[PDB]
């Protein structure tokens, strides 16, 4: 289990950039500049690319595993408490 | 601007319009005049050239400098206050506050009758001929090519000298250019970053740097630890 | 120190400061004293 | 034409 | 970047593009014109060679050096301190902080009287001729490549001496190739995402990278245990 | 029972990367760089191929098998319950 | 990659375009570049040599090999340990850390003054002829066929030597073949999923592989049993 | 699959061909060609021919077997403990774990110095001529034929010689028959199912058999009774 | 036809939501200074 990861493309970072100065700013700011008239969008923005490329958002691998966690806790409180009744000692008997 | 404004006279466009075959009957003199409309139209505040002047108000009126086209601020010469945009509509008119100022002309109208005013106003650099001189920044130096070829292009498709899919094209493309020119020209450098943050970042909120020449907009904000 | 609410940066990291400034160093919020007077309130009052 |  | 920036000379590009009969009226003169052009709209900053160079400043000023294009950092020589973006309007002109910078042409306005200040700026990489040198990146060289045969055939299309359709699949094709290109000088390889990794993950964050020539940037934050 | 299983394509991991390290800095950094101008995606941005290549999200292997465990979970407690009443002797009467 | 990059001359492609009765006027000359063209359009990491080579800093610069396109790690030679991308600005200016890296030609500016670094590089591999040489792989082979087949087209038809029709279909062609050449030759084989799934699983993550040369990245996580 | 991979010889598929009178110039030199380009653009393990093999590693290196095409395992013969990918950037380099290996060409880098290496590898099945040996299933000789038919009027059509509906309705059916193709020789068969099933239900979860030569993937998981 | 329609425009600023955080920053800074002194809520009335 590790957390979603989302799928960034720089295609926007502004020019002359680089990605971790521009990664740091955003950050610190929490606002990033973008340049939507870059060289690399000239396709989509004249229409001779398909329009996804400006659009579209930010992908996501994201798998649903703590669905997966989840189920198997209740299925160990559920044995446990199976166990407990069988065994004759209850959780209030217990404690 | 992350790039810097090198200057370059202004026939390097002629140079490269001139390469089109459509575009040799252009001149210097209808370069100068698209050229300071494109200047204008594009409205980028790196290609001016920063002043600082003092003037005297004789009676809340007071002569402006020649070169001028856009302040930046006015302030009061002894002080240092800034002054800003004045709203009254009687200023200097008796019947029977802070200081602002009001500029349409050669004239500024200030609200205070005689002192000194500095303003740091922007102009255009010139040439060794009183001439406008231009960046060689490639994508301003495209631009602006596109920028004349779309207008000679315009006069003689009204004419009917060329097809209407050629000033198509020719709109198509300088519009993406301009667009890629202004974000060039705008988009903040890592200093200009760096003031932007110290800008941003206040615990204490800081909204007077008006007051001051914004000297202090991009200081950083340093809280002392207890 | 850190009783005395005092934080070395050098108790937790690398230092790759000595200014007395947060945006390089770092606030201590003394979230340990409470739970130690209220110990020695209850030694005191024994 | 421009349909990409 | 992945690949290594090897460095060839300008006609490498001339070889290829004269393989088109419809090109083999271009010259050594036309490819530098839109090399440079094509080199400025992509504005790709591991094209340019890194330099670093101290200047002194008489008074607020300083002579810049002659092939800079863009600014890394500026800071002073014998603190190291960094300079930031100069927001003032009225700097050196005197009434009756930290330091910062501006940089029009090749005058530098510091907010200091006299003191050495390191400039870390980048240039063009030339020639043993004064030329421009170009990155062998077979990605660079089509998109280049592409780049001036589309200039060709618009010029050639103005004049109606190439088919709309022949424009058309030129324009798709080096937009396709400019944004391969784009994606190919920029994003990182694998020492570069260490860095950024560093960069990214710390418990304690790191926000003073830019006083430093951002050296401790991807230093990676090391937690003692406890 | 197993998770839910995604069906990643790698059909935009950047060029000169190994899937390993790629995947190994999504892991650490929680975003994974891509690249939407590789040379296979030529097709689809201009328009030679079915756009659905950059587009449709990634697919699940999920199966309801959650559903399945609680319905015999919920009949596994019934059956008990019946058999504590049938013999008389109640939950409440066993502690 | 599932299969095996075993190597062929370059007129292996030769012998299958020039079936084409439209493409015999081809050449090694031509196919040279555009396989060279293809091969860095791709980008694919599984085609090239991994080489690892060591060469000594002088100060805060060394000396690169002549067939490096790409660097995989650097790092000191006395103690392993890999270097990063150097972000600082003034590396080896002093005024009045941990290591780092930085390469753009035959240059490598680390910023240590002399210490001799080991770098794992990747290069071309060649022919007993200093030519290029190729995988025998039909995917790519068919692919290459088809990227060369489109360069051919697509001149002929900015002539107009062909159909729009055809080179619609040859570019749809070649499109699914590099899509599809593309995942032949990144999607892992059955020991580079047992690589990645030792990578994937750990119970306490394993976060400094980038340290050792990636070598422990595909080492499986054993806990032990208590 | 659910079906056995009966051999036949490859002229098999120029019986079929050669009833259209418009593929009546292909030849075995032909379907050599396109046979093998078809193998591998479907890439379907049921084609090749498994093959076990030993090889000596003299310094972490091993030359590799004259067929091979790809790898299924490598293990150590003595432990016969399987081998993984290799990750490290610096494999048999020393400054001044597991076992794991790396092939390209003719030869196989592993990470030990001097063992013997078992290979588990998938060939070609061949004739008694040196060529290659297709299985008899209609629907794969039905999408060869296809698939050469296609390659075929696609030449044709380039030239002009078929009509583009002849061409589109041919890369219709091939494309139909490809995915029925791969569906016949991939969905497993009854076996192949009690096999997957057995791996797919395990109360304890079994997730080492790369350890193994995949031995125990299929094993059924008994769980005693108390 | 907008100009037939389209409803009529808000200038509209969420200053709201920026000053509910602001209270409850505000509410959580005075509650974490009561519990480092040692005086609770309960403990002043």
């Amino acid at each position: 289990n590790w957390g979603s990861i989302l799928e960034l493309d720089l295609s926007k970072v502004p020019k002359g950039w680089d990605v971790g100065k521009w990664m740091y700013y955003a950050r610190v700011n929490h606002i990033a500049v973008i340049d939507s008239f870059k060289e690399g969008t000239i396709g989509a923005s004249t229409g001779k690319l398909a329009g996804a490329l400006n659009n579209a958002g930010k992908g996501m691998i994201e798998t649903n595993i703590g669905n997966y966690i989840q189920q198997q806790i209740n299925l160990l409180e559920f044995i446990k408490m199976e166990m407990a009744d069988v065994a004759g000692i209850s959780k209030q008997r217990e404690g | 601007m992350v790039n810097n404004i090198n200057w370059v006279k202004l026939p390097v466009i002629l140079d490269r319009l001139l390469r089109h075959p459509l575009l040799t009957d252009l001149n210097l003199e209808t370069a100068i005049q698209y050229t300071l409309d494109f200047i204008s139209a594009m409205g980028l505040p790196n290609v001016y050239v920063d002043k600082i002047e003092t003037i005297d108000i004789k009676e809340y009126r007071g002569e402006l400098p020649c070169d001028l086209i856009s302040i930046n601020q006015v302030r009061l010469h002894k002080n240092g206050i800034a002054l800003r945009a004045m709203t009254d509509n009687f200023n200097a008119y008796p019947t029977h506050g802070e200081p602002s100022f009001k500029t349409q002309g050669r004239v500024i109208f200030t609200s205070i009758k005689h002192e000194k005013v500095d303003i740091s106003y922007k102009a255009i650099m010139l040439d060794d001929e009183g001439l406008p001189l231009i960046p060689d920044n490639p994508i301003f130096l495209k631009t602006l090519e596109l920028y004349i070829k779309k207008e000679w292009f315009t006069i003689l498709f009204d004419m009917g000298k060329i097809s209407p899919a050629v000033l198509n094209n020719t709109q198509q493309e300088y519009a993406f250019k301009a667009g890629q020119c202004n974000n060039e020209f705008v988009i903040p450098s890592v200093s200009e970053m760096e003031a932007i943050t110290n800008m941003w970042n206040q615990l204490i909120p800081r909204v007077t740097e008006f007051r001051r020449g914004f000297k202090n907009l991009g200081d950083k904000e340093y809280i002392r630890v207890h | 120190d850190l009783l005395n609410g005092r934080l070395h940066m050098s108790d937790l990291e690398l230092v790759l400061i000595k200014a007395a400034y947060i945006p390089d160093r770092l606030q201590h919020y003394p979230i340990m004293n409470s739970k130690l007077n209220v110990l020695r309130g209850e030694e005191s009052k024994r | 034409t421009s349909l990409p």
